[PDB]
């Protein structure tokens, strides 16, 4: 199927560019202001670096993998890339997290907000979102206790996927789906939708004051941001930890598009957090002239 | 390079820590308010209970749940104020007192906080309108002497809004009064307020304790609604 | 140099009727919003009317509504102030007030005691 | 009687208006009107100082072009060296609303003052390296707008009590009142000789005041709202003032009139400062809408423009070599622009 | 007595005033020309100087 796998890589051309493109244009729109220059920027404008570097150093070689359905590139370089693949999608997911709890802070805590949610403890969560992701997954990849008591099984998998694979066992896949996706993604929701309730409760005692005498933007807003993540992720996510238990039945090419649902996710980001609010696209007006 | 270069760096440094330290404490930890009010207003009994928690602007700290708030009062300025209140244009709020009592000047009072409202300076900056004198309100409309749709005489007309929570020894005429004062003052709050800031009306005393935790609680309502609405949840 | 001189006036019957004029010259009328205010022997200056730029929006103090009426002239640069059904309590000289700035939706300092944008004043007499 | 009174002055008024008309046998606009544009002038932010915490409110230059005093309502004043951006001095106010700043021209002290209605003078010498308070004048019933030291003792500032007052330092007494502003006196300009200055005030009205007599000699009318900036041309012999009516005005003293008049149908937002370059031929004015117009100031064409601040540019200076421009806004960034 | 003291301050004042010897426009207009085009050669912000000699590089 020469005419169809070249249209996959087309399109899987066009996610990866537009994922590096959107990022390139948060990171240096917030990087070149000095009006955008806020904690939370900084927030936004580290995911946004994770997301570039997934885009560039992950997505083209996963492309290969799924176009070619075989691995060209060796074992050691396997290994890199798929430690490089946990972290980073590890890293855009903690920096998820952490952008709910800074707004959780902000909604909830108005008047200390300022000073709780300064420079440093924005820092810290940097640090925190860009290091223990790298800990796990390159302790996890390298070391090899992420098959341990399933090497023929892993190895069969590998042989089966093209050449290498994302493979975990059953201990390892609930451990890293408790890592990864499963605390960041409930501290996200659960913070969210005690900032829904807060944002519905003042519009309708705004409403009521309003209609006393002579839009659901909350609804809207909150429902994109919930609901690109929770597309892109919970779907792998859910499957890969049943899988292990299931005995490994997801075959090729779901897997592909389920990982570049995740991909998506990265591409999706800027749009979601940067251009989403009228602020950061006025910077991008003030930088085109 | 040089040692009289590097000196003034180390100079500029030392500095700059000292900014970083103060731009923490007394700067972004704190919220200053505006303390507005007419000659027969009670706004210095106001400052006199917020106290418990020759010449230029007067400000009080206090402070509630730990959260530090530093009010000013305008002292020996003229009658003309459109140019010394653009200082005041990133308040946190501005606290508004009114002579509730005295009805031959509250349409001054109504005209000073429509300009308040309405500058273009002041147009994101919060009211926390207290409508003071509660007692001598009372007081007056029970006397009855004065006819206060006199001089509102949309009062004649005025019924007591549904939702209006009377206090339990008030009577009817008294809380029909310092509503239709209250709505007189909310109706110029809302003909012109695009979302970007309100109006907290509250009943006061000179007597009242409470003064300085409605502040905090409506300074809170304020930064939460600001912040709702930035991140378009609102 | 900004000017505004008013017109009209003298003693009248209760329930009698004036026509208080204001002819505005030195600044563009028609940028300006226009205020009627008044002060009463013994005290202090009262704000009577409001006018925006082009007429559309009008205002009155509560003991006024009904009885008088602004009317604005931008081609002519006038002032009007129909007063019908004057009461004795309408004793007081009558000033104009220009807005301080133009395109402005605030009136700060109008009634202050030296506004340097207000009329010379004219006297009004209710017998 | 006082409609006798009123009535002189309305004739007097009369005499004066047809007198300067008998000396407007021609136009600024007509005589330039033969000599070509300076073109159109481009300005890059050389320097972006950064370090207020609040909407800076006033800015002023050293007489050596290096140092710079800015005041910002967040309470501080801090000396800047513009060529290196580094931090001389930064000096924490007592009170919190400063409106104006001014370095003296020894550099030894800097003045400021605002909504608490005193002048507090700074040492910035002091034997010990730190920065003392070395005066605190006081007299004035309305917040100080502007203040310019004629020298290391003599200070004149403009308060919104529509009076303007030279200061002894030394003694900390009034040596001299200026009244006859009906409004809040807003801005000030020494002469370069510092014989003279004038003070632009709400009533759209300025006036020419002489310190060593003590007494206004002439007053300068044309503005329609209150005048939020003024500035003497190089020459000492004109002033140009920025109004809230969204127009810049050019007088001569000696012609008593009003020469040009700088405005455009687009421009509706108030001015909020102005001064003008070494040669004079370029008149720089900030706007509400964070903007600064350069005007041709002999022919009122708009020269170029200066964006880059993200709230109003509330204030703007000229250094004494016209070396830069140094714009202040309530972003609370400065710019250095050439 | 405040409001005919005041009128009698400003009728001096604009005898003051009236006592001015002014000079015409045409004068005036001339010497600000005058001014203008002797120092002209002498305001970088007319004519940028080269980048070698101003101080903000
Ligand atoms: C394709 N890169 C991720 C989909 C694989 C992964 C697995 C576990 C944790 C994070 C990330």
């Amino acid at each position: 199927s020469n005419d169809v796998r070249a249209s996959l890589y087309s399109l899987m051309v066009l996610i990866i560019l537009t994922t590096l493109v959107g990022n390139l244009i948060v990171i240096v729109s917030i990087s070149h202001f000095k009006q955008l220059h806020t904690p939370t920027n900084w927030l936004i404008h580290s995911m946004a670096t994770v997301d570039f570097l997934l885009g560039c150093l992950v997505m083209p070689y996963s492309m290969v993998r799924s176009a070619e359905h075989c691995w060209y590139f060796g074992e050691v370089f396997c290994k890199i890339h798929t430690s490089t693949d946990i972290m980073l999608s590890s890293a855009s997911i903690f920096h998820l997290s952490f952008i709910s709890i800074d707004r959780y802070y902000a909604v909830c805590d108005p008047l200390r907000y300022k000073a709780k949610m300064n420079i440093l403890v924005i820092c810290v969560m940097i640090f925190i979102s860009w290091s223990v992701p790298a800990v796990f997954a390159f302790g996890m990849i390298f070391l090899e206790l992420n098959f341990k008591g399933a090497e023929e099984i892993y190895y069969k998998h590998v042989h089966c996927r093209g050449g290498c694979s994302v493979f975990f066992s059953k201990i390892s896949g609930v451990l890293t789906f408790m890592t990864s996706f499963y605390i960041p993604g409930s501290i996200m929701l659960c913070v969210y939708y005690r900032i829904y309730l807060i944002a519905k409760e003042q519009a309708r005692l705004i409403s009521d004051a309003n209609q006393k005498l002579q839009e659901r933007k909350a609804v809207k807003t909150l429902g994109i941001v919930m609901g690109v993540f929770l597309i892109c992720w919970c779907p792998f996510f859910i499957c890969t930890v049943m899988d292990p238990f299931l005995h490994y039945i997801i075959p090729p090419t779901l897997n592909d598009v389920l990982i570049w649902f995740g991909y998506l996710n990265s591409t999706f980001n800027p749009m979601v957090y940067a251009f989403f609010y009228p602020w950061f696209r006025k910077a991008l007006k003030m930088m085109l002239f | 390079v040089s040692a009289e270069d590097k000196a003034a760096a180390e100079r500029s440094k030392m500095i700059d820590k000292n900014l970083r330290e103060d731009g923490e404490k007394a700067a972004a930890a704190t919220h200053r308010l505006l303390l507005l009010g007419a000659d027969n207003s009670g706004k210095s009994t106001i400052v006199k209970q917020m106290r418990i928690y020759n010449s230029g602007i007067f400000e009080t700290k206090f402070q509630v749940d730990k959260v530090n708030f530093h009010m000013f009062d305008v002292g020996a300025q003229r009658d003309e104020r459109r140019k010394w209140i653009q200082c005041f244009n990133d308040v946190t709020a501005i606290i508004f007192v009114v002579d509730s009592s005295d009805y031959n000047r509250l349409q001054e009072a109504l005209n000073d906080f429509k300009s308040i409202w309405n500058n273009r300076w002041l147009r994101t900056i919060s009211v926390i309108l207290f409508l003071n004198k509660q007692d001598l309100l009372a007081e007056k409309v029970l006397a009855g002497k004065s006819k206060i749709e006199d001089y509102f005489p949309e009062f004649a007309r005025y019924t007591t809004p549904e939702d209006a929570t009377p206090e339990p020894g008030e009577d009817p005429r008294v809380t029909r009064a310092k509503y239709f004062i209250r709505d007189e003052f909310l109706r110029i709050s809302t003909a012109s307020g695009d979302g970007r800031h309100y109006c907290y009306p509250h009943f006061t005393c000179s007597v009242d304790t409470e003064n300085a935790r409605r502040i905090f609680n409506d300074c809170r309502d304020i930064i939460q609604r600001m912040h709702l609405r930035q991140y378009e949840l609102l | 140099q900004v000017q505004l001189q008013e017109s009209g006036g003298g003693l009248v019957q209760p329930g009698g009727s004036l026509r208080l004029s204001c002819a505005a010259s030195g600044f563009t009328f028609s940028n300006y919003k226009m205020n009627w205010v008044r002060q009463a022997p013994g005290k202090g200056l009262e704000w009577v009317s409001d006018i925006s730029q082009s007429g559309a929006s009008i205002s009155y103090t509560g003991s006024v509504k009904g009885r008088f009426t602004i009317s604005r002239d931008n081609a002519k640069n006038t002032l009007y102030l129909q007063m019908n059904s004057l009461k004795p309590e309408d004793t007081a000289v009558y000033y104009c007030a220009r807005c301080p700035a133009p395109f402005t939706r605030d009136c700060f300092d109008v009634t202050s005691t030296t506004y340097a944008y207000r009329g010379q004043g004219t006297q009004v007499t209710v017998s | 009687e006082l409609d006798q009174l009123r009535q002189e002055a309305e004739q007097l008024k009369n005499q004066i208006r047809d007198a300067r008309k008998a000396c407007a046998d021609a136009t600024l606009s007509q005589i330039t009107n033969n000599i070509d544009p300076v073109g159109r002038i481009q300005m890059r932010t050389r320097r972006t100082l950064r370090g207020h915490l609040a909407k800076i409110y006033a800015m002023h230059w050293g007489t050596d072009s290096r140092l710079l005093v800015s005041a910002s309502q967040d309470g501080k004043l801090i000396i800047w060296d513009s060529y290196t951006t580094n931090k001389v001095h930064a000096i924490p106010l007592r009170s919190s609303w400063v409106m104006t700043c001014a370095y003296a021209p020894s550099g030894n002290y800097v003045a400021c003052g605002g909504l608490d209605n005193i002048c507090s003078i700074y040492n910035l010498k002091t034997r010990e390296g730190n920065v003392r308070v070395s005066r605190e004048l006081a007299g004035h019933t309305g917040y100080l707008s502007c203040c310019r030291f004629l020298d290391d003792n003599q200070i004149v500032t403009s308060s919104g009590d529509t009076t303007c007052a030279l200061w002894d330092i030394e003694t900390g007494q009034q040596t001299t009142t200026f009244t006859g502003h009906t409004g809040d006196v807003m801005s000030l300009s020494l002469a370069p000789d510092t014989r003279l200055f004038v003070s632009g005030a709400c009533d759209a009205s300025a006036k020419l005041w002489d310190v060593r007599e003590g007494m206004c000699r002439q007053t300068f009318t044309g503005h329609e709202s209150d005048i939020n900036a003024i500035c003497f041309f190089p020459n000492g012999n004109a002033f140009a003032t920025g109004s809230d009516d969204a127009t810049c005005r050019l007088f001569d003293l000696r012609a008593d009139q009003e020469l040009m008049t700088y405005s455009h149908d687009n421009i509706i937002c108030g001015i909020t400062s102005v001064s003008f370059s070494k040669s004079g031929r370029l008149l720089l004015a900030g706007y509400d809408d964070f903007n600064c117009n350069v005007w041709d100031a002999l022919k009122a064409d708009r020269a170029g423009v200066l964006a880059g601040h993200d709230n109003r540019v509330s204030c703007l200076g000229v250094t004494d070599d016209g070396m830069a421009v140094a714009t202040g806004s309530w972003d609370s960034f400065l710019k250095i622009w050439n | 007595t405040a409001s005919i003291a005041q009128a009698r301050k400003l009728v001096e004042q604009l005898k003051m005033e009236a006592n001015i010897d002014r000079i015409k426009v045409s004068k005036a207009a001339a010497d600000l020309m005058a001014y203008c085009e002797a120092h002209a050669k002498e305001d970088p912000l007319l004519t940028p100087v080269p980048a070698s000699e101003n101080p903000f590089r």
